[PDB]
DNA sequence: TTCGTAATCATGGTCATAGC
DNA sequence: GCTATGACCATGATTACGAATTG
């Protein structure tokens, strides 16, 4: 046969493999189902750092030209692309954010085509655009239009020389100055004039330094966050719990350390070390108590409130009466779409800030005795599910989710 | 460039070195047919049956295929005329000045293309006939397509008929579209522009395509 | 004008009709021809919406459409089904077109055909002359099928024709080919309408020197020079090839009702056209009843393995015995001559003795009844005769009497009173007659021929196949040439067709489905006490109708991640959802991330897979009520089929419902069907095991109690018995799947076994089971090993039996065919299975002793068959057929046949079968660890000679001789244990 | 479907290199 | 200083292909 559709399908099939991102799930099932079907009409079918180079650390000269400059952040990047959602390194998890963001997403992919990607640098709760490729133009066009729109955009640098420029420490921190940005910092990328390769420099050099402790500081709701004190008493930038579980650091002892002309970042680990997770996590949580647990990249409490907490999940004022809570939910008419095309249990999930895998690998270990859609009591069963603190610490607080169930079970009753 | 001897006409055979691993067996599934392939006269002579076998195949990637050679006239290379006067060779040129919009012609031989072979699943039949050496052909048909097979990428069969259970032809999968009859009714032959096709499937195996420009002669 | 279908068949032409043929009262043949249309079911407002007009249009009437997807659900809000009621038509058009709305999109025209015209594919007509058309000899047109076929009359008998064929080549090294190999033989039994049995044998002279043409003439056979100038009436003709080709060509042009051949689709047919063709260039033409259209023969291929059809199109149908019993029954193996041996078989005594050879005497006083018949049936053509599994006897005299035969075979004198015989295989070498090729090997070629053509009769006769055709074409709704051409899925479309219709109710499915995705292990294997069995009557289509598992009736599936969701909705189904009306089925969840799936089955309205299953239960049940009190072994043989069919058709369903393109696709449904039978099987087995007989009570090990839901049964263990009270028996449960269980009980009088079996099936079908679960008694089993129900041997006893019974010796798994092990190896696991069973019956034994036994057996055996070396070379002979499509690299097998022919004057072919064995020099001792072995591999010629400086590698042999043994067997350390200590290596068990 | 034989891989050690 | 981890070795193990059970 050769019909029309199956020529436009192909395209459509060689546009996803150019277009395939192995973190995606929609466009990668659909691809992949695309591929039986067409081979099964056909007996057969034939089928991150791609646009980076490796960075440069030593001085060395640069051929004269037009250079644009961009500062390279320092946090975890984050992608975004067309057809797709939202797309991060590894695990591939997924965050909230107002439909006005997907709004200008859908404005700058509709009006220019030619932006390979959207990617973000993030660090403790504040979310900005650092840099992206396009393919078809320069990348002025994209960061003119985000601060068009409103978001703020990097101090971009536009740089003609004509002779030989030497790429030294010293320029490398005149230029750094001449960003004059509290921001934390990582490197440069430089962009040619025509060329779509991208290129970035990051000048450093290890020492040593000693430690003091560890601590834990407020970045926002919930939201807690460990850092390592030392010496000098420089505030050390953690990335995440993720960042200090792999670093692996001893207390009381010095490590190596990345230092910067005006910072001194902790790099990864680099030892051999043979030391276990297990009594290595138990030390770290009983010297930082056992309030905290970590849910992934931060940590949470394990206070007891119980009714502080729907309020601000529910984006209003402050109730006292369940009376008043359920006949104020019922006078604001936003708020039922969220209720009711949610379920019961997750929405107790995320009023506590509990992780998803730990806590259901949790529930799924207990025996539950109830009443009239109610818990009343709970008794566990298997003891090697506790080997991790923070399951044990997620049992302790369990006597005041059973309240939140219970308490949310009522207002859903109630209110229909 | 080696050569091999036969009981019977054309009493040697040369040939290329990458038909070498299979084609020795060949000999042993000639000599009991030979006999009888003599006794009518074929077309074309029988100097000429192998001369497709010159053809190496470590540098094609699609494979085109017929039938049956014409009754009339046949010069062992497959899909092609020296006078032009055929109506197959003049559709698919046609349909190829169509594609590529090339306006003017008056030869094209599917040899000159890089990539392709032009190939006949019956090497003989005799004039005022079709198709009725079927039973004479058949293992030498399943040796060689087979032997295609291994290096090939995509298959591409002409008919309707005659090409419906390709499926269970082969033993190793390998992508296989067919294509409408030279004769078909209402000229579904016209509306055929499967070369595009046979290009797009091309290239989700990661290969070089191929230009048929220049197979065209002026 | 009384006419009875034979068959239905399509024509393939530009214009496309539907033949059918019948036969009337006197023996005439009529052809009806009518025409064929695609048809179509549509709702009234896309009826009115179609500006070209159909064909014809036929008011269906009142129809109710149900979506049938299934959507998993979270919760426990279950939105209820889609139904819409509306009015229907069905129309006809001669041409193929795309209609945006169409249902009922899966069922075939000819289907269509037979309802809505209202014909059944084989009854008896009295067809109206006032409708028909004649156009030709023979042949009438009809364009009104509905008042043609209106008048309804019993069936009456018919004649029938056959024609069976065989056919003999030659050949001398490798399977014959066209080009160069000539057929020698050609055999015939042939039937006409008259009911006389005709048998011929035609043979070629190309190969008989003119002396031995005049010999044969001489004395009594007939020789022809042309076509023309042959009868049939002479048993034996000597002829040339052409003319051979020429009389095949036109006996298979014939119109007869079936041309019957084993395996001849794929080479009998295929070489008389391939050489007919190539001889001269003719051709076997068949032509149409109304002689407009004419086809050559082409054997053409299918998939199903790989099967072969002819393309014949004037209404004969061309049956091939191989395929069909490939896919009726399962078997060993599908050799002719194993299939005659496990077909014809009697239970003979021994009338005389002495010398070379013994007379056997059998008849319907010594086995049973229409046994020795049979026998004495197929002995008309028989040549050779197998005994004891063992023996093969060439006849010499033979005879038949009014109710019986005798027989005297040349076989070694072996003094018992009675053996069994059958017809086997024969110990005939063809390869090497046809070197020395003479008149009388001639003629005893054409007697070994015309007894392979008269096979097919013998087999045909004993299938049942007519009456099964028959029985399929009504049963099913289709046209006889289709009844053994299909699969499962698309012999239920008729009947479930049916069944829609006269319930009014369609089913829609309206989203593309999705792509989702178990063996019993015995006890012990080794028993030494007896083995009850009972079989279930139907479990799959009786737990289908307990609960009313239908795609229509699924309320809901609801399914939970997390144990404190899965306890409220249990809470919440146990409020809502209560028994009776309502049925909970607990599955195994259809995603890694669900823990709980819950299917919920509604019981207020009976489905549609239930009334399809008892329906089919139903009319079983009566057919076989009926064939109890026949008197006429027509009706018996009809009412059999009619049965069996019924059997087969109803025991698809479980499998269609789990097919994912069939016509009953439900994943809950067949989820759930696996576990009420999962649970039934486990309740059933826990309640036998432990049981107990004392006094006049009987005990059951738990409590009698129904597993899903309260009852208002009885549910006291103790039951009072009718036995003797002396009784003191235990009983045990062993092994348990979906279509039989075993009980076992310690002791060995049979005549207990059977009367404890009968009561203890009253009793459990009376108080332990409840609604329409039932259990018969079958079989009592003694020395029973098994590793599964595919492997197992034992002595089987019938319930209908006494202990002087002969007992059947049941052995299935093995092989006894498969050709590349040993000779020795065969013989000796003969033995020692026998030694097995041997010591099994003795009862003093316990457990670990006789694998001790086995062991130092083992030993012994192997320490003095590799000190003596006493065994000849061909028992260790081994072969293989050699051919060149060989993938990788190099595959030193070729490699070792290239140096054979460069090394020795003889050559092999690329079709050959060539032999070999293993071989090591002599000076080697007895090695633990072992290597590649096809280094070890030598070939083996006709005059090769064991050499004094080498000797056979018995390490491979005994090797394979023991893994078999330890395969067996109870105890497990031990047997590692001496496998170390012999080999080293660690056994495959399993 | 089973049965058989290579090939690959991972749970039992050992030792050369090398760190608190 | 010995004890720690990388490249080396194999017993015991599942996983893989092969090719017959075809006629």
């Amino acid at each position: 046969m050769t019909s029309s559709a199956d020529l436009t399908n192909l395209k459509e099939l060689l546009s996803l493999y150019k277009s395939l991102r192995f973190s995606d799930s929609v466009a990668i099932e659909k691809y992949n189902s695309l591929v039986e079907w067409g081979t099964s009409t056909y007996w057969k079918i034939g089928v991150i750092s791609d646009y980076y180079d490796e960075v440069k650390n030593k001085p060395f000269n640069i051929d004269p030209g037009y250079y644009i400059f961009l500062p390279v952040y320092f946090g975890s990047v984050f992608i975004y692309s067309k057809g797709k959602n939202m797309v991060e390194l590894g695990s591939g998890n997924s965050f909230q954010i107002p439909d006005e963001i997907r709004s200008a997403c859908n404005k700058v992919l509709d009006s220019d085509n030619g932006i390979d990607f959207l990617r973000f640098v993030l660090l403790n709760n504040r979310w900005i655009m650092e840099d992206a490729i396009s393919k078809y133009q320069s990348p002025v066009n994209i960061f003119k239009l985000a601060s068009e729109y409103g978001l703020n955009i990097p101090n971009y640098l536009e740089i003609e020389i004509e002779e030989d420029t030497l790429f030294d420490d010293e320029l490398y921190s005149i230029m750094e100055r001449s960003f004059d940005d509290t921001f934390p910092k990582i490197s440069i990328s430089y962009i040619k004039l025509g060329e779509l390769k991208r290129q970035v420099v990051d000048f450093f050099k290890f020492s040593f330094m000693y430690i003091e402790s560890i601590k834990v500081d407020r970045i926002g709701d919930n939201i807690f966050i460990p850092s390592v004190i030392t010496k000098s008493g420089k505030k050390i930038l953690v990335k995440d719990v993720d960042h200090l579980i792999r670093s692996k650091v001893r207390e009381h002892t010095f490590v190596k350390v990345k230092k910067k002309n005006t910072f001194s970042i902790l790099y990864d680990y680099d030892g051999n070390g043979t030391e276990t997770r297990g009594e290595v996590i138990k030390r770290i949580i009983d010297t930082i108590g056992r309030d905290y647990y970590v849910n992934g990249k931060y940590f949470s409490k394990v206070g007891i409130a119980g009714l502080k907490q729907l309020t601000n999940k529910l984006d209003i004022n402050e109730c006292a009466t369940v009376d008043e809570l359920v006949d104020e939910i019922n006078k604001s008419g936003t708020v039922k779409r969220k209720i009711k095309n949610q379920s019961v249990f997750d929405l107790s999930r995320e009023c506590l800030g509990y992780p998803e895998a730990d806590f259901i690998t949790l529930v799924n270990n207990m025996r539950f005795k109830i009443e009239n859609c109610k818990v009343v009591n709970f008794n566990i069963e298997n003891t090697n599910c506790l080997n991790n603190p923070s399951i044990e610490t997620i049992y302790g607080n369990f006597n005041q989710f059973v309240s939140i169930f219970n308490t949310v079970t009522d207002v859903k009753k109630r209110l229909f | 460039m080696n050569s091999v001897t036969i009981s019977h006409a054309p009493y040697t055979i040369t040939y290329h070195d990458d038909w070498e691993p299979v084609m020795s067996q060949l000999v042993e599934f000639y000599n009991e047919v030979a006999s009888w392939l003599l006794r009518d006269e074929t077309s074309p002579i029988p100097d000429k049956f192998f001369i497709q076998l010159k053809q190496p195949l470590r540098n094609k990637r699609v494979c085109v295929c017929g039938i049956d050679p014409y009754p009339k006239d046949g010069t062992g290379v497959p899909f092609e005329s020296p006078n032009f006067t055929k109506k197959s060779i003049k559709e698919i040129a046609s349909s190829i000045s169509r594609l590529t919009g090339v306006i003017d012609y008056k030869g094209y031989n599917l040899n000159i293309i890089d990539g392709v072979i032009p190939w006949n699943y019956y090497l003989s039949c005799k004039l005022g006939e079709t198709k009725s050496h079927a039973i004479y052909w058949d293992k030498i048909s399943k040796l060689l397509l087979q032997h295609i097979t291994k290096h090939v990428s995509v298959l591409y069969c002409l008919g309707k008929t005659d090409f419906s259970n390709i499926r269970a032809k082969l033993e190793s999968p390998v992508t296989t579209i067919v294509g409408y009859h030279p004769a078909a009714r209402d000229h579904q032959f016209e509306k055929d522009r499967s070369f595009e096709i046979i290009n797009v499937l091309l290239e989700l195996d990661n290969k070089t395509p191929i230009n048929w420009a220049q197979g065209f002669i002026y | 004008m009384d006419v009875r279908c034979i068959n239905w068949f399509e024509s393939h032409g530009e214009n496309r009709f539907l033949y059918l043929k019948s036969r009337c009262r006197n023996g005439e043949t009529v052809f009806i021809r009518f025409p064929h249309y695609f048809y179509y079911v549509v709702t009234d407002e896309i009826y009115q919406s179609l500006s070209p007009p159909p064909f014809n249009a036929r008011p269906m009437g009142k129809m109710r459409t149900i979506d049938i997807d299934e959507t998993i659900s979270y919760n426990l809000d279950i939105k209820d089904r889609k139904c819409s009621v509306a009015d229907m038509w069905l129309i006809e058009e001669p041409k193929k077109r795309s209609i945006q709305n169409a249902t009922m999109d899966e069922f075939f025209n000819i289907s269509w055909f037979y309802i809505s015209n209202g014909i059944s594919p084989d009854g008896c007509y009295s067809l109206d002359e006032q409708y028909l058309t004649k156009i030709n000899n023979g042949c009438y047109h009809c364009d009104d099928p509905r008042n043609c076929f209106a008048k309804e009359i019993p069936r009456f008998d018919i004649p029938r024709s056959y024609l069976f064929l065989a056919i003999a080549c030659h050949f001398d090294k490798k399977f014959p080919s066209v080009f160069i190999n000539p057929i020698s033989h050609t055999s015939y039994c042939y039937i006409d309408l008259s009911g006389k049995r005709l048998l011929f044998t035609l043979i070629n002279e190309e190969m008989l020197t003119e002396q031995e043409i005049q010999e044969a003439v001489d004395r009594g056979c007939l020789r022809i020079q042309s076509l023309m100038e042959m009868d049939y009436e002479r048993e034996l003709v000597l002829c040339s090839e052409i003319v051979l080709l020429r009389i095949a060509k036109q006996l298979l042009e014939l119109t007869f009702d079936y041309v019957v051949t084993f395996n001849g689709h794929n080479f009998d047919l295929r070489y008389i056209t391939n050489r007919l063709e190539l001889l001269t260039g003719e051709k076997i033409i068949f032509r149409s009843p109304d002689k407009k259209e004419a086809v050559h023969l082409c054997i053409y291929e299918r998939n199903q393995n790989t099967t072969f059809h002819v393309n014949n199109n004037n209404g004969t149908i061309f049956f091939d015995l191989y395929s069909f019993i490939q896919k009726s029954e399962k078997l060993d193996s599908y050799k002719l001559d194993s299939i005659s041996k496990n077909a014809f078989s009697c239970m003979g005594k021994v009338l005389n003795r002495g010398v070379r050879e013994m007379t056997f005497i059998g008849d319907d006083t010594t086995d049973a009844k229409g046994k020795a018949d049979t026998f004495a049936k197929v002995l008309t053509t028989g040549n050779y005769v197998t005994v004891d599994e063992d023996i093969i006897c060439k006849v010499i005299r033979k005879d038949i009497l009014e109710n019986g035969f005798k027989v005297v075979l040349s076989c070694p004198t072996l003094p018992n009173d009675i053996y069994k015989l059958s017809f086997g295989k024969d110990d005939i070498d063809l390869a090497q007659m046809y070197k020395d090729y003479n008149l009388n090997i001639a003629l005893d070629m054409a007697r070994y021929c015309i007894h392979d053509a008269c096979l097919c009769q013998y087999l045909w006769e004993y299938y049942g196949v007519e009456t099964k055709t028959d029985a399929g074409a009504a049963t099913y709704v289709l046209p006889q040439s289709m009844v053994f051409e299909y699969r499962a899925s698309t012999i239920i479309k008729g009947p479930l067709l049916k069944l829609l219709l006269e319930t009014k109710t369609i089913l829609v499915r309206s989203e593309t489905k999705q792509k989702f995705p178990k063996v019993f292990a015995p006890k012990q294997k080794m028993f030494s006490n007896n083995v009850l069995i009972f079989d279930y009557n139907s479990l799959y289509p009786n737990v289908c109708i307990f609960g009313n598992l239908s795609p229509e009736t699924l309320v809901g599936v609801v399914v939970s991640t997390n144990r404190l969701e899965e306890e409220i909705n249990n809470q919440l189904l146990l409020q809502k959802y209560p028994p009776p009306r309502y049925i909970t089925v607990h599955c195994e969840p259809r995603l890694p991330n669900l823990i709980s799936e819950i299917a919920i089955f509604d019981r207020s309205i009976e489905g549609t897979i239930p009334r399809l299953l008892r329906t089919f239960l139903a009319e079983r049940a009566r057919y076989k009520k009926m064939l109890k009190q026949a008197t006429s072994s027509t009706e018996k043989a009809i009412y059999d089929s009619m049965q069996y069919t019924y059997k087969i058709v109803a025991n698809s369903v479980y499998g269609l419902m789990g097919f994912r393109n069939s016509a009953l696709y439900s994943y809950a449904s067949a989820k759930s069907c696996t576990s009420i039978g999962r649970r039934m099987i486990l309740y059933l087995e826990s309640v036998l095991n432990g049981a107990e007989l004392s006094n006049g009570m009987l005990r059951f090990a738990n409590t009698l109690s129904n597993p899903f839901y309260m009852d208002d049964r009885d549910i006291n263990p103790i039951v009072k018995t009718s036995l003797p009270i002396d009784y003191r028996f235990r009983f045990r449960s062993v092994y348990g799947d979906t279509d039989s269980v075993f009980t076992e009980i310690d002791s060995q009088d049979v005549d207990k076994s059977i009367e404890i079996a009968k009561e203890l099936e009253r009793l459990i079908n009376s108080r332990v089971l409840f609604n329409n679960f039932k259990i018969e008694f079958e079989a009592v089993y003694k020395n029973l090993i098994m590793q599964s129900k595919k492997k197992y041997t034992t002595m089987k006893y019938s319930a209908s039996s006494n202990s002087k019974s002969v007992p059947e010796r049941i052995n299935k798994g093995t092989s006894e065919t498969r050709r590349d092990v040993s000779k020795f190896h065969k013989n000796m696991i003969k033995t020692y299975k026998t030694r097995l069973s041997e010591m099994l019956s003795e009862g003093r034994m316990n457990s670990n002793q006789v694998c001790i036994d086995i062991l130092r057996s083992l030993e012994t055996d192997l320490r003095s068959e590799f000190d003596s070396r006493s065994s000849p070379l061909e028992l260790f002979m081994l072969s293989r057929m050699h051919h060149s499509n060989y993938k990788s690299a190099d595959n030193p097998n070729m490699y070792l046949v290239t140096e054979y022919n460069k090394n020795n004057p003889e050559t092999i072919e690329l079709g050959e079968r060539y032999y070999f064995a293993y071989i090591c020099p002599a000076n080697v001792p007895w090695t633990k660890k072992l290597v590649n072995i096809k280094t070890y591999e030598t070939i083996i010629d006709r005059s090769f000679k064991l050499g004094s400086n080498q000797r056979i590698f018995y390490e491979v042999y005994f090797k394979r001789l023991t893994s078999e043994i330890v395969n067996l067997l109870d105890n497990k350390v031990l047997c590692i244990s001496f496998f170390q200590r012999m080999f080293g290596s660690r056994p495959t068990f399993y």
